RNA sequence: UGAAAUUUUAGUACCUGUGAAGAUGCAGGUUACCCGCGACAGGACGGAAAGACCCCAUGGAGCUUUACUGUAGUUUGAUAU
RNA sequence: GGUGUAGUGGUAGGAGAGCGUUCUAAGGGCGUUGAAGGUCGAUCGUGAGGACGGCUGGAGCGCUUAGAAGUGAGAAUGCCG
RNA sequence: GGUAGCGGAGAAAUUCCAAACGAACUUGGAGAUAGCUGGUUCUCUCCGAAAUAGCUUUAGGGCUAGCCUCGGAAUUGAGAA
RNA sequence: GUAGCGGCGAGCGAAACGGGAAGAGCCCAAACCAACAAGCUUGUUGGGGUUGUAGGACUCCGAUAUGGUAGUCUGUUAGUAUAGUUGAAGGAUUUGGAAAAUUCCGCUAAAGAGGGUGAAAGCCCCGUAGACGAAAUGCUGACAACACCUAGGAGGAUCCUGAGUACGGCGGAACACGAGAAAUUCCGUCGGAAUCCGCGGGGACCAUCCCGCAAGGCUAAAUACUCCCUAGUGACCGAUAGUGAACCAGUACCGUGAGGGAAAGGUGAAAAGCACCCCGGAAGGGGAGUGAAAUAGAUCCUGAAACCGUGUGCCUACAACAAGUCAAAGCUCGUUAAUGAGUGAUGGCGUGCCUUUUGUAGAAUGAACCGGCGAGUUACGAUUGCAUGCGAGGUUAAGUCGAAGAGACGGAGCCGCAGCGAAAGCGAGUCUGAAUAGGGCGAAUGAGUAUGUAGUCGUAGACCCGAAACCAUGUGAUCUA
């Protein structure tokens, strides 16, 4: 979810980890991931986006 | 899907023919142009119409008629359409555009009695055929000219 | 760029509800004591643009 | 000491015939051991130059005139100064 | 998949299906225990073409799926060497 | 030293104007235009012409039709012998 | 690509409405007032005033405020640009000349972007994430200061509101509009107004109506472009490519001059660039050395083909040969081990490739050979097929946010659902017609649309190369007249 900053920068150096916020996801990002690991309020808000 | 597994709907493309690339690919040498002429001449051809010099159709045909200034066109709405909405509701214009119906309305909606109306409605309008207005009110409907 | 009409047949013919093309005829303009009453009487009458004379020039009245 | 034009690859004969109708190369026959050197120029429709002759292109250019259409100049009138 | 019958010369040209080249993505690999490239071989497929060995070479390159093209040369009195 | 290309100069030859002057040279418009000539690069499979009519400032060009190919619709099956 | 313009040809081609980006409005001239100066007006100065629901002067009243600015090398302040500082984490084992590679255990990560290092490094180096930093000089923003603008109401008796102007004739030109029925705008020439009961425009013109107020000026933002500077990006090039120019390139070279205009990158990890010896005048070699490698020795990575030469397994001096192919003895050799390989006496058949042609072995054209380079592409539109989504519906464009992304919003607009008629117009009909007739085009009898992709077409150089030429700037009388 939008600002959960401390998160996105422990995860995002990771090689295996693609970091997205729940307003900015794309099809490519989904397809190319192998397991998406959303947080609760994340899918919230995608469910309220789409 | 998968990015190493994409597969794309079949028919859905094509490969690009290349022309002048070898005989047995059916286009080499003269790229299926033929031999010689003007046709087989780069950004050869001749225009659009023309008849290498007989005089052509249009030339032969008169002009005919004129464009109307004050012409007036109406987006036109027929009973089976009007047949979407409920009995005793109000058709407008407005409610028309809501309903997607008439995008466009043009110089005005003209109703016309393409179908068979079934329900009662009070329709409003800038214009009613003759037909479709007795088809309103033998529904029991009404209509207005706005 | 935009494929342009070709304005000289835009005043010439219409397009009819079925995709073909109405056409006036021509002979009809003068020098009618060369033409018999029949045939000044089914000139006046309107026509359509052949099949081979629409393939040639659809192009040009696309967007008529 | 050291070029050049040319050059599809060539183990590159003669006669008669054939063939896009004038063949070293195809047919029949004849002649001819292998490789050169000095000479000649019949042929390779030899080389050189996408024939200048001829015809064609709704090609080009220079030129002519009572070709067409314009026009610099020259002249005449009105008008302003 | 099997059987049967029929068919399978071909220029202009139409249709169909493929080979190979460079690059991108993803996946899965290979490489100083020798990649690409070069060279030789008596190898495989119906074709474009694909492997595998020996030698040379010395650091990058295949494969599968999809994508994009400066994607294939023997001729242009083609250009450069 | 002077005369410069819509030009100069010419005891006059279309003669000279930096080794090609019926209009210099250089750059630009500019990849001028070329119904004309040449060239146009991998493979296999299926089918396969035309060199005709009509009209054309048209005749070695072009347009429609005829002949080829690919897809589709439909029929009281209309084609061929 | 509509309305239109157009030898009504070829073509040219709007604008308004609507949706957005950005937004900001202000000064004079004149009337009139005060002063000044000369010669009751007439010039200078200051005030005054600025306009169309007419405004202003002028006359009455009342307020001496209220707000704003597109000003200032005016400071104060902040930020920023131009140097910088800091910045985590690995050792072993195998191959190797060299480890970053392999293998085994670790560690770091707000840093696994990238580059370099003796081969391919998250942890070796420069870096990166992150944190921090400016004496001096610019730039921006704020704050303040100074500065400059900023009045309401009621009356019209009178005055002012842009003149050789608007406009007209003639001749041109610009408006998509080529004089056309032609408005509107502008130029030259001539003629030449009104002024608020006024004037201009609403595509000849007139009346009515509506809208506006010319002949004076200024004005930021959205917009166009990049020689340069900084930081980056690329299904962009990789030394015949990419700039002409990766290299001392606009150089060499060519030309009187304008001007034209090249070629040319790579030793190795490190020069460790071969001490010394030998042949030779040297060049150049052979040893000896360096090196992992010298057939990496500076013409230096790899090192193809043409071309040239050395060695030889088979054949060749009675043969007429598009040079092969088919058959075949002999000899030689033994492979991706295959009813093998090289050569080949001898015999059969047999006139190259390409282009262009009715027809070419052609004595028709092109190629000396080898290598490289070298020709249907892209953008925007049209149309068809195929594919996907939605479906009597389909769809957004510009634009805003967002990584130069996807995506979201944006329904203005476009296509389709109704046609017929030149048009008024009518409408599942409509047009022709006197017609309930006939007939035409339609409906009955419905699929479209957005996007992808491919075929073809149009506009563009449009598949590539090629003129003689035309036009517009320049450079040339050092030859020659
Ligand atoms: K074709
Ligand atoms: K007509
Ligand atoms: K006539
Ligand atoms: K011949
Ligand atoms: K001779
Ligand atoms: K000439
Ligand atoms: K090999
Ligand atoms: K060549
Ligand atoms: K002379
Ligand atoms: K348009
Ligand atoms: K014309
Ligand atoms: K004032
Ligand atoms: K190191
Ligand atoms: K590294
Ligand atoms: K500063
Ligand atoms: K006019
Ligand atoms: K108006
Ligand atoms: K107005
Ligand atoms: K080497
Ligand atoms: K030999
Ligand atoms: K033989
Ligand atoms: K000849
Ligand atoms: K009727
Ligand atoms: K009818
Ligand atoms: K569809
Ligand atoms: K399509
Ligand atoms: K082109
Ligand atoms: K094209
Ligand atoms: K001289
Ligand atoms: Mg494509
Ligand atoms: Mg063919
Ligand atoms: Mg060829
Ligand atoms: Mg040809
Ligand atoms: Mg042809
Ligand atoms: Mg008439
Ligand atoms: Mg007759
Ligand atoms: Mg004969
Ligand atoms: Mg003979
Ligand atoms: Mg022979
Ligand atoms: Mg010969
Ligand atoms: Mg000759
Ligand atoms: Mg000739
Ligand atoms: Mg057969
Ligand atoms: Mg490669
Ligand atoms: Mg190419
Ligand atoms: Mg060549
Ligand atoms: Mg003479
Ligand atoms: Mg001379
Ligand atoms: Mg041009
Ligand atoms: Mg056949
Ligand atoms: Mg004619
Ligand atoms: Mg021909
Ligand atoms: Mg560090
Ligand atoms: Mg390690
Ligand atoms: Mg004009
Ligand atoms: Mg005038
Ligand atoms: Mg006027
Ligand atoms: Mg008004
Ligand atoms: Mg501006
Ligand atoms: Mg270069
Ligand atoms: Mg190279
Ligand atoms: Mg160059
Ligand atoms: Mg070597
Ligand atoms: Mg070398
Ligand atoms: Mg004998
Ligand atoms: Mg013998
Ligand atoms: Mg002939
Ligand atoms: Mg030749
Ligand atoms: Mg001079
Ligand atoms: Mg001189």
């Amino acid at each position: 979810e939008n600002g959960n900053d401390f998160a996105a920068l422990s995860a995002r150096n990771l090689p295996n980890v693609s970091v997205v916020t729940s307003d900015n996801v794309s099809v490519l990002d989904v397809v190319s991931a192998n397991k998406v690991l959303a947080t609760q309020t994340a899918l919230t808000q995608i469910e309220e986006v789409l | 899907m998968k990015l190493h597994e994409l597969k794309p709907a079949e028919g859905s493309r094509q490969v690009r023919n290349r022309v002048g690339r070898g005989t047995s690919s059916g286009n080499g040498k003269t790229a299926g142009r033929g031999q010689k002429g003007q046709k087989a001449r780069s950004g050869g051809g001749v225009r659009l119409g023309f008849e290498g010099g007989q005089t052509p159709l249009f030339r032969r045909l008169p002009k005919r008629g004129f464009t109307n200034i004050n012409r007036k066109d109406y987006a036109v709405v027929n009973l089976d359409t009007l047949n979407r909405f409920e009995d005793g509701t109000e058709v407008t214009p407005v409610v028309l555009k809501e309903a997607g119906i008439v995008k466009n309305e043009k110089a005005g909606i003209k109703v016309l009695a393409d179908g068979e109306l079934t329900k009662k409605l009070t329709v409003k309008a800038a214009k009613f055929s003759k037909s479709a207005q007795e088809a309103i009110e033998a529904a029991g409907g009404s209509i207005e000219v706005i | 760029p935009k494929q342009k009409t070709h304005r000289g047949l835009a005043k010439r013919v219409k397009r009819t509800g079925g995709g073909g093309l109405k056409r006036g005829r021509a002979f009809t303009s003068h020098r009618f004591h060369g033409k018999t009453k029949k045939q000044r009487r089914q000139l006046r009458k309107a026509s359509m643009v052949a099949k081979g004379d629409y393939k040639r020039i659809r192009q040009q009245l696309a967007r008529m």
